[PDB]
């Protein structure tokens, strides 16, 4: 029984025709103090999986070290570690989910919302969420914290039910994701301009873009706003 | 009277632990395995006897990885070797957990060294029936 100290805000994600995209900004907040500026919250595991993490950063770092250990351990006495016996996103997910639920059951949670994105060995897209309660769910789009409220509505405009997945391209998914980071930066006081984004594609592999920026920011109209009601200049 | 050899941690009158000496015999009886240090790394190799056509080729791997940067190979009782390696794996995980850096090979050598020594201290255990060649690359 605890309380988050250094925190990461939304992680957002969606699936498209051939894979998944997942994004998260680079801020570690300390309450209202925008304390840390180069925080990576996308964790690549293998070449087929990205784990996006919000909530407590100390706990993030702990999950991070668990994930390194999975890779080490799976490698052991395993001639097929880089082939048929690599880690699948589904395995990494069931592992985290088990851990998260056990830690809520001991009244000592890992204080996070997590999204596992990747592609299964048969090509299938994988997108599933787990949080500090051990609650899990899948949807064509998935977002944590603030993202659930603002990103989902926009991502759901693009992919709205399963049948939209085959119709949606990387260009279009990436556009939608980038757009949502922009909107979240506009209205989430715990968000940053800087973000990482990752595409995991059944043909093109894992693409990991660091140091992205929220683009094309409309602020001009702000000059025509004076007072709070009756003021003229 | 004698019988100094029936029991693991007993000094013979010339100061020897016969049980250890007999464990060496099981090693000597094993497949040959080797290691060569080169000038930026190490190479491990081992002889695997084909008892019969029935053994799937390439499949019964003898060499084992510890952490990400350590190889061990051994001759003697194979299960003993695995047990040594399971311990090595715990031992490197713990070190990495606490100190963040991967275990230096000298550090790692002593961890196996202490554990194997431990198995010459009591008569409730038997010594390891292996010799282990092992190593890898570290910060220096
Ligand atoms: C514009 C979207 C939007 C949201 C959150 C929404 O609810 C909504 O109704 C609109 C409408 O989008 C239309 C095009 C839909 C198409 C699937 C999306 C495209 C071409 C690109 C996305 C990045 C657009 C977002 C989902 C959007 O920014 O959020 C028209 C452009 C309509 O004019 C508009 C009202």
């Amino acid at each position: 029984t605890q309380q988050p100290i250094v925190t990461g805000t939304s992680v957002i994600s969606m699936k498209y025709d051939n894979g998944v995209i997942i994004a998260a900004d680079n801020l570690g907040s300390y309450g209202s103090l925008l304390r840390f500026n180069g925080v990576e919250r996308l964790i690549p595991v293998g070449d087929n999986t990205v784990v996006g993490i919000s909530g407590d950063i100390s706990d993030m770092q702990h999950i991070e070290r668990l994930l390194k250990d999975l890779v080490t351990e799976n490698a052991y006495d395993n001639p097929l570690a880089d082939a048929e016996e690599a880690l699948e996103p589904s395995y990494i997910f069931e592992y985290l989910a088990t851990v998260m639920y056990q830690r809520r059951s001991k009244m000592n949670p890992l204080w996070n919302a997590i999204i596992v994105a990747g592609v299964q060995s048969n090509g299938d897209q994988f997108l599933r969420y787990v949080n500090l309660l051990g609650v899990t769910y899948s949807s064509p789009t998935l977002a944590t914290g603030f993202g659930a409220h603002m990103a989902n509505p926009l991502l759901r405009k693009v992919v709205d039910r399963e049948s939209d997945i085959p119709k949606t391209t990387v260009q279009v998914a990436e556009e939608a994701i980038v757009n949502a980071m922009r909107v979240l930066y506009y209205r989430d006081a715990r968000s940053s301009r800087n973000f990482s984004l990752a595409i995991i594609d059944k043909n093109t592999g894992l693409t990991f873009k660091k140091n992205l920026q929220v683009e094309n920011m409309k602020w001009d109209f702000a000059k025509d706003i004076k007072g709070y009601g009756t003021q003229k200049i | 009277g004698t019988g100094y050899d029936l029991s693991n941690s007993v000094f013979s009158p010339d100061g020897r632990n016969f049980q250890v000496e007999y464990a060496v015999k099981a090693v000597e009886n094993g497949t040959t395995s080797i290691g060569i240090k080169c000038n930026d790394g190490v190479v491990f190799a081992v002889e695997k006897l084909i008892t019969s056509k029935l053994l799937v080729p390439q499949k019964n791997v003898k060499i084992q990885v510890v952490d990400r940067h350590i190889g061990c190979v051994y001759s003697g009782l194979i299960p003993d070797g695995r047990h040594l390696v399971n311990r090595g794996r715990e031992e490197a995980a713990s070190f990495k957990k606490l100190y963040k850096t991967p275990i230096p090979i000298p550090a790692f050598a002593d961890r196996l060294g202490q554990y194997v020594q431990a198995h010459t201290l009591y008569n409730s255990v038997r010594p390891f029936g292996v010799s282990t060649i092992f190593g890898g690359v570290d910060k220096n």
